[PDB]
């Protein structure tokens, strides 16, 4: 039987336990000394020292789902692909990009006097809607106090969402990341729709302070007097996403296109956020050393606009899996964890390999003799026949025609760990850059070693000063992305940006292939 | 203000540091018991640079003494200027790492860098505004090279803003007391390229040449060599301790001294140096001082500067002198020996002047030169390393402590890369 460790499940404990009982798997509530097949953590991958098996936490996802890191990756991709990545409203990082935000707002206001934008300020470390407020002018930012040292994100507020029963609602969708190499993403067929407790109105200075009508957080709306707890999946402040989709279809709305674009934005977020996870995986689980496999369940927050265009709000590495009982929460979450566990039973690969081996035909020396009445018993019953169908549909990671050119930063992410070196340090030193330059032969008469060193020093200094901590000894991945962008700008002049970077990647790969050959 | 942390590793580092502390304590009027008995007020105005002030106006030197063999530590304790070091500042091991770079860097010295870093952090936080770290060690041994590289890397990982100037002894071609010393030397140059800001190179052959020719000394022991190294060490950091007219600190020296990030392998010298039977037939003047400091023989590195071009030179005069003499004479140096300086950088000389002279003297100079000929000081080592590689010799003593073969090739290749970098600008 498969052994699952639930000592660190936390809010995912109960929803897992029934699932564990649904698969007839046997549990360790308090853990054990011997290695376990599957380890289920709740918050951090470093909860337990795991050397083998499977863990429900990819390394470092606590930091990636933070607002500033996701925003940085999103702007990187928007520079790479503006049209595709338009689902994320424009964002600024405070206090680093306050001047740029003010200048941009002033220039757009001068261009369009009638422009009356609404911005929303959200703390990086703030959760459950704490510290999130609304502003209409850059001067409205509270810059007097001791709480302004914390980095924050100012985002363009979606003033026109879809309204159901005059209530603006958000969608929490459970997405499974199975592996990074090869990439495997699965999307649940149902989610949780969380509704506001007050009727929605366009943002005005008279109702900015009204958080109930502007924030869809469950922890904030539960304290409101208008919150309704209903056992039905189509009523109350918390409903099933399938019910909302079917009500939408009842008005003649093509739900298939809606689902297609939800899938598109989910996959786009995962691919935009993957390369730093590969870097973190290499840092924490070096190649050639024993280590467990990793997967994750992520809670994607999507605001569905009235024109059916999704907007990706927050992303959570540790979504609330608590089912308390709530019929909707149980029905969604328990099924999600059951499908998660079924997708990664350690014996499924062995069973499939054995079945494939047993199907090889033995042909030769035909010779027949009679046999009488030996009825073979039906010893092929599916152990999962009693289980419900998996709602985490196998959405093709290899979309190809739908998604093939999006792999640009992911494609060149391997160059970083190629020159990383020994022990998997998070940063790349000057020797790594100079070896990269000498290996891919980017240096020439125009670009000598002094210019390369100057570029490295400037980029490293800028990115070290950008972070809250001022040490940042070395170069992170985003700084490497900036350096690659500069190098690709230098070569292949008078060419589109998509053609650029890609051309430099091709040239670097050709030179590397020559080097190893 | 501007405090400097001192670290000593290995036998040579410990002995040179002991001589260095004896030399400084004479200059600041410190007794071997810690009390101050001095004549000039200026001495006790920046004792905070090298010394912490304990109770009863007793000044404790800010030094850390590390080694993997206990015996040398006793030698430091039971000597002159020996009961001044802090008792807890002696961090030591059991076996002296042999001549194994791997033992010091990886296996037996790794369980001691934690304690050394603890003492380093404790010292570095009782300082008002740290300036940098200076370390005395000897490439070619086991504890010196290995422990110094490990410590230096682990400190630049934590303080990637301070100045790391290293006074290191390099293997010599004639004098040699070890058979596996090229291995350690090659395994360490690489770590010194990307982890230090200034690197002063010293060889015992050059010091013996100075003691045999300039001073005419019968039996030059290690004491005289340590004395010369202490003299040049004290002379570099003088514009931080005493006042003058053209004060230049370590960072100013680095800015005027290092044109490219990897080009920080200097070569030292100390100008006023005469026998004991000739100090009356020579006048101690600025011309004579600047003529002796640029003499090829009066150089503490075993590389002939005539075989290369000086990238840049810095001189730090101490005493009461006129600016005009200094500027005129060290402009005339670069009109005569014009072929020995590169042309793409005009004005290849940095001049500082400190008012107070060394005790017992009237004028003294410390010379620091960055010239391409230092490539030879590395080139020879590579040759030796090569001879010990194709017929792999003594490699099992290194591969038996976890070091892979690939590390040797990478370190060697980095050494030829640095040599080629130094060579390309000369032509
Ligand atoms: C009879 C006489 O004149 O003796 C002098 C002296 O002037 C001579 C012999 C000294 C003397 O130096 C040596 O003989 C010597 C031999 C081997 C290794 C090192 C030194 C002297 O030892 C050195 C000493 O110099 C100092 O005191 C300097 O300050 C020097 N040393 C010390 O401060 C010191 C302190 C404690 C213990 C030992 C030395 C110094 C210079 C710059 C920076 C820091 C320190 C002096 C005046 C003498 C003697 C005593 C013979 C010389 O000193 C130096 C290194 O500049 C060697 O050539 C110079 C000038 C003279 O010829
Ligand atoms: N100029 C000086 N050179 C020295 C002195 N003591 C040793 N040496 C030289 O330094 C070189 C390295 O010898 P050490 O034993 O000091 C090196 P280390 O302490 O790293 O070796 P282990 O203690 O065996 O680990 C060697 O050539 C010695 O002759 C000294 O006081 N002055
Ligand atoms: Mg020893």
């Amino acid at each position: 039987p498969v052994t699952v460790d639930s000592s660190k499940a936390r809010t995912s404990l109960d929803a897992l336990k029934i699932s564990i009982r649904q698969l007839k798997w046997k549990e360790f509530p308090f853990g054990r000394r011997l290695p376990c097949d599957i380890y289920w953590h709740g918050v951090s991958f470093h909860d337990n020292d795991i050397f083998s098996g499977q863990v429900n936490k990819f390394p470092g996802m606590t930091e990636m789902v933070r607002k500033i890191t996701l925003s940085r990756a999103v702007r990187t991709m928007q520079n790479l692909f503006p049209e595709e990545y338009n689902f994320y409203p424009r964002s600024w990082i405070l206090p680093d990009e306050f001047q740029l935000f003010v200048a941009q707002v002033q220039m757009v206001k001068d261009d369009d006097p009638s422009w009356k934008p609404t911005f929303i300020v959200k703390p990086d470390g703030g959760c459950q809607g704490d510290g999130i407020y609304l502003i209409k002018d850059p001067s409205d930012i509270r810059l007097a106090g001791t709480l302004q040292s914390r980095p924050a994100v100012v985002q363009e507020y979606i003033c026109k969402p879809l309204l159901i029963d005059k209530l603006k609602f958000d969608i929490r969708l459970y997405v499974l990341l199975k592996s990074l190499d090869p990439l495997e993403i699965y999307i649940a067929k149902d989610g949780l729709s969380r509704f506001c407790t007050e009727p929605y109105q366009e943002p005005t200075p008279k109702n900015l302070h009204r958080i109930f009508m502007h924030l869809t957080n469950y922890s904030l709306n539960i304290h409101s007097g208008n919150f309704i707890h209903s056992d039905s999946a189509s009523t109350g402040s918390k409903r099933t996403f399938s019910s909302i989709l079917c009500r939408l279809s009842s008005k003649g709305v093509d739900i298939k296109k809606v689902w297609s674009d939800i899938i598109s934005v989910v996959i786009k977020t995962v691919i935009a956020l993957t390369p730093e996870l590969k870097v973190f995986y290499q840092s924490d689980i070096p190649t050639g050393r024993p280590g467990p496999t990793c997967f994750q369940i992520l809670g994607f927050d999507i605001l569905l606009m009235k024109n059916l265009k999704p907007i990706l709000l927050g992303v959570n590495a540790n979504p609330s899996m608590r089912i308390e009982p709530s019929l909707v929460d149980e029905e969604v979450k328990v099924a999600v964890i059951r499908d998660t566990l079924r997708l990664m039973d350690p014996l499924k690969k062995k069973r499939e390999n054995q079945s494939q081996q047993l199907e090889k035909p033995f042909a030769g020396k035909e010779d027949a003799l009679d046999g009488e009445l030996t009825s073979a018993p039906d010893c092929n019953a599916n152990p999962e026949a009693h289980l419900p169908s998996i709602c985490l549909k196998q959405v093709f990671p290899k979309y190809a025609k739908q998604f093939n050119y999006l792999r640009l930063v992911d494609r060149m992410a391997n160059l970083f760990i190629r020159f990383l070196g020994i022990k998997g340090t998070m940063k790349l030193g000057p020797t790594g850059f100079r070896t990269f330059i000498r290996s891919c032969k980017l240096s020439s008469s125009s670009l000598s070693m002094a210019a390369v060193d100057i570029l490295y020093i400037d980029i490293t200094r800028r990115w070290n000063s950008m972070t809250l901590d001022q040490r940042d000894s070395g170069m992170c991945l985003q700084a490497f992305v900036e350096a690659f962008f500069f190098l690709a700008q230098r070569k292949f002049k008078m060419l589109p940006l998509h053609e650029q970077v890609a051309s430099l990647i091709d040239l670097c790969e050709y030179h590397l292939s020559l080097l190893d050959e | 203000m501007r405090e400097i942390v001192h670290i000593q590793a290995g036998q040579c580092g410990n002995q040179i540091g002991a001589k260095f502390w004896e030399v400084i304590s004479d200059e600041h009027g410190i007794d071997p018991t810690g009390t101050y008995h001095g004549d000039s007020d200026l001495q006790l105005d920046r004792i905070s640079v090298y010394y912490n002030e304990a109770t009863g106006g007793k000044y404790v030197p800010r030094a850390i003494l590390v080694d993997l063999e206990p015996g040398t530590m006793d030698s430091v304790r039971s000597g002159p200027f020996g009961q001044i070091f802090r008792p807890d500042n002696f961090v030591f091991g059991q076996s002296g790492a042999g001549n194994n770079w791997a033992k010091g860097h990886y296996t037996e010295g790794a369980e001691l860098v934690d304690s050394v870093l603890d003492v380093v952090r404790k010292e570095a936080e009782s300082c008002d505004c740290l300036q940098g770290f200076q370390l005395t060690h000897s490439l070619g041994g086991g504890t010196g090279s290995g422990m110094g590289t490990l410590l230096i890397s682990k400190i630049r990982e934590e303080y990637p803003d301070r100045i790391m100037n290293t006074f290191s002894v390099v293997p010599s071609p004639k004098v040699s007391d070890t058979v596996v010393e090229p291995y350690n030397a090659t395994l360490s140059v690489h770590q010194l390229v990307e982890n230090t800001d200034e690197t002063y190179c010293i060889d015992n052959e050059a010091l013996y040449d100075i003691c045999f020719r300039t001073l005419k000394l019968t039996t030059p022991t290690y004491g005289d060599l340590n004395h010369l190294v202490s003299a040049t060490m004290s002379g570099v950091t003088t514009c931080l301790r005493f006042p003058g007219q053209l004060n230049a600190d370590l960072r100013k020296l680095a800015v005027n001294m290092v044109p490219f990030p990897r080009l920080h392998f200097f070569m030292p010298g100390f100008a006023p140096l005469t026998s004991r039977g000739s100090q009356q037939y020579r006048a101690l003047t600025v011309p004579e001082l600047t003529q002796q400091v640029f003499d090829a023989k009066n150089m503490m590195a075993a590389c002939d500067p005539r075989h290369g071009r000086y990238l840049t030179v810095a001189a730090v005069f101490r005493g009461r002198m006129s600016m005009k003499e200094v500027d005129e004479q060290m402009l005339n140096v670069q009109n005569k020996n014009s072929s020995y300086f590169v042309e793409w950088i005009p004005n290849n000389v940095k001049t500082a002047v400190c008012d107070i002279p060394p005790r017992g003297l009237k004028m003294a100079v410390t010379f620091i030169g960055n010239s391409t000929a230092i490539q030879e000081l590395f080139k020879r080592i590579s040759e030796q390393f090569t001879a010990m590689f194709r017929r792999k010799a003594f490699l099992h003593w290194y591969t038996g402590e976890g070091m892979d073969e690939m590390e040797f090739t990478e370190a060697e290749s980095n050494m030829n890369d640095l040599v080629s970098e130094y060579q390309q600008y000369q032509d």
